[PDB]
């Protein structure tokens, strides 16, 4: 809504809400001392399209939303627990330096 | 290393494969065939310098035996027969994957355990093609006369009838375009003059028949009714001993794509259903549709009314093939419960990735032609999220589904601050995952009075990502042999004995460090081969 | 001098440490063979 940050401080709330398993999404936000001033389903859909792009949730049946099980990645496609050597090592692979 | 990183295409990959494990004299000839296309021996010697005419033929028979080139003959009316020689792109990929087939026999032949040919069945693949071609008499006449090789000879019909041991022919050692022409000219001489009507259809009358010849003549190696000998003595069934056979890349490549796609399951579900999906996957590998599609290689892919038919009937091939549409009943005996067989498979259709989605009720099957386009875009977007910021994963998905985004709707659709989106989008023009589309609102296309639009352009982003990895495979291959040039005087001493107690340090720390390279190459090769399902 | 590495940077696992042995003796067969 407002252009300055703390947008994502509420998007962690909706993602913890669904991980246990769109009109119902409104009334969970009204409680729990949420620092809010105006809610509407037009906004919350635009608030929901953010995590569609991060693949933290999924869009099914045109209004329903499931978790993509990135909670198990939250806790080869396994991009943490791959720590580099990076020190005194010459034969390492870089993504740049071919352009 | 700026001398390397600039003026080296995939020619830098194909030059140093033969340079690694073969002599230097053949790295100069196959470097010339790729750089020039095709040329016969009468003008090959003019291009290279330092190789005699019969020394080319001695050099050319080396990569002949390992199937690293492909020949052609076309005569002239006035002249003699000219032997045009081409380059083989699939014969040298065998030399690339060569460490991985040894571990592909093991992960696919799992009926046996604690066998005394584990050291031998790992060697038969090293025996079949490191010699070049292979025939049956070459291993039975070895240093051992009997050695219970009647078990070993009957072991190979278990290992040939499961695939990738097809008898070689002139089909595998000629390319695909120089076969299609003279049969299209044979089918044109099959139908003569004496019909004037619809001559454009008469020119295509050979073309409808040459399609039926094309899929026929490529099954002649695949057809298994003439590759083994029924013999009523001392055995039951055995391969014909007079057969010259090598390995085949396709069922390895189809098995690798199937190995590539089960890893998408372990992400979209846990490990119970990931264990379920392996069994129905592995059983359809011996007869799966073709990955490389020799239909679509070279021919009438130009016009859409023919280019539609390259997947119209091909999807009808996949839908109306009997030997893969499993009943969903016989899966319980293969797993070491027709409720849980259907229930753990019911979540496959419910997930929005179309594997085990479209079917007939009761008999379900995994489609291919509308699946692997979704695998390639899923693996590529995670590479961007892995090596650079997660903001780019948000932006690249945003411009994907939202067609032709501008810079105002990009802050309506996504939510980031304005200063941070420049520091993430400008990393995507440099690597071509986004593009620019311009509208000149003034005269003569002036830039300050103009606004800019974006696009995905879902082919240019995958070509650049392909060749961003074909170089990195070969650059790691460049530091393979160049590491073995220093510390070479004791690599000869390590090869003349089959002991200075301080010199041995300078042989292990160079050998443990090159142990990392083959593991780093295998992971990148898994990252590269996804972009070959064209 | 260049930044931004690929994420394939791991100390080698013995699941694929045997896989790297099959490469070095493959070329040792072919180079010390006929060619």
């Amino acid at each position: 809504e407002l252009d300055i940050e703390f947008i994502n401080s509420l998007l962690t709330i909706v993602w913890r809400f669904i991980s246990e398993n769109t009109q119902e999404i409104l009334e969970f936000i009204t409680a729990a001392q949420v620092a809010n001033v105006e809610l509407t389903p037009s906004n919350i859909r635009s608030l929901c399209e953010v995590l569609v792009y991060d693949d933290k949730l999924e869009k099914v049946t045109h209004d329903c939303y499931r978790v993509t099980l990135e909670s198990i990645l939250q806790m080869i496609f396994n991009y943490f627990k791959m720590f580099p050597a990076s020190k005194h090592d010459k034969e390492v692979v870089y993504f740049d330096e071919w352009t | 290393s700026l001398e390397q990183r600039t003026l080296n295409p995939d020619l830098f990959l194909y030059k140093e494969l033969v340079k690694a494990h073969l002599g230097e004299r053949a790295a100069s000839v196959i470097g010339m065939l790729v750089a020039l296309g095709r040329l016969s021996v009468r003008e090959l010697v003019e291009k290279i310098d330092g190789m005699d005419v019969d020394s080319v033929k001695t050099t050319l028979v080396s990569l002949t035996q390992l199937r690293c080139v492909k020949y052609l003959q076309e005569t002239a009316i006035s002249g003699k027969k000219t032997t045009y020689y081409y380059y083989n792109e699939e014969g040298i990929h065998i030399l690339l994957y060569s460490g991985l087939i040894i571990d592909e026999i093991i992960t696919q032949m799992r009926v046996n355990d604690e066998e005394e040919h584990k050291q031998l069945v790992a060697e038969i693949v090293q025996n079949v093609i490191s010699l070049g071609s292979l025939t049956v008499e070459d291993y039975l006449s070895s240093v051992t006369s009997d050695s219970m090789k009647y078990t070993i000879s009957s072991l190979f019909v278990q290992l040939c009838e499961m695939g990738y041991l097809i008898q070689i022919s002139k089909l595998h050692y000629t390319p695909i375009e120089d076969l299609w022409q003279f049969l299209y000219e044979k089918h044109y001489k099959n139908i003569p003059r004496n019909s004037p009507l619809s001559d454009l259809k008469k020119r295509s009358q050979a073309k409808m028949n040459a399609k039926t010849d094309f899929a026929k003549i490529i099954n002649k190696p695949n057809e298994l009714s003439q590759i083994l000998t029924v013999d009523p003595k001392t055995s039951l069934r055995i391969v014909k001993p007079t057969v010259s056979l090598t390995i085949n890349l396709d069922r390895f490549m189809k098995g690798r794509r199937s190995k590539q796609l089960i890893n998408l399951a372990k992400t979209r579900v846990g490990s119970v259903t990931a264990q379920v999906y392996k069994i129905a996957l592995r059983l359809t590998e011996q007869k799966s549709p073709k990955i490389r599609d020799p239909l679509t290689q070279t021919g009438l892919l130009q016009d859409l009314e023919e280019a539609k038919s390259f997947q119209d009937e091909a999807e009808l091939v996949e839908e109306k093939t009997p030997g893969l549409t499993f009943n969903a009943i016989d899966l319980a005996r293969h797993l070491p419960s027709a409720s849980l067989i259907n229930s753990h498979l019911k979540i496959l259709a419910s997930s929005n990735f179309p594997f085990l989605n479209e079917t007939k009720p009761g008999v379900y099957y995994v489609p291919y032609s509308k699946l692997m386009p979704v695998l390639k875009s899923s693996v590529y977007e995670y590479v961007i999220a892995s090596t650079l910021g997660p903001s780019a994963m948000r932006l690249s998905r945003c411009i994907r589904d939202n067609k032709l985004v501008s810079e105002k709707i990009i802050n309506s659709t996504a939510l980031m601050k304005e200063k941070d989106i420049r520091s993430t989008l400008a990393s995507l023009i440099r690597y071509n995952s986004v593009e620019i589309q311009e509208v000149p609102r003034t005269a003569d296309r002036s830039a300050s009075r103009a606004v800019f639009l974006f696009r995905c352009k879902e082919t240019h982003s995958y070509n650049f990502m392909r060749q961003n990895l074909e170089w990195n495979m070969a650059n790691l291959l460049f530091k393979k042999e160049k590491l073995k040039q220093e510390n070479s005087t004791l690599l000869k001493k390590a090869n003349r004995d089959d002991l200075l107690p301080s010199e041995l340090n300078q042989l292990k720390m160079v050998n443990e460090r090159e142990l990392n390279v083959f593991a780093r190459l295998s992971r990148l090769l898994s990252l590269w081969e996804v972009f070959q399902m064209a | 001098f260049p930044s931004i590495p690929l994420p394939i940077n791991g100390p080698i696992t013995n699941k694929e440490r045997s896989l790297a042995v099959k490469y070095i003796n493959f070329g040792k067969t072919v180079k010390d063979g006929p060619f």
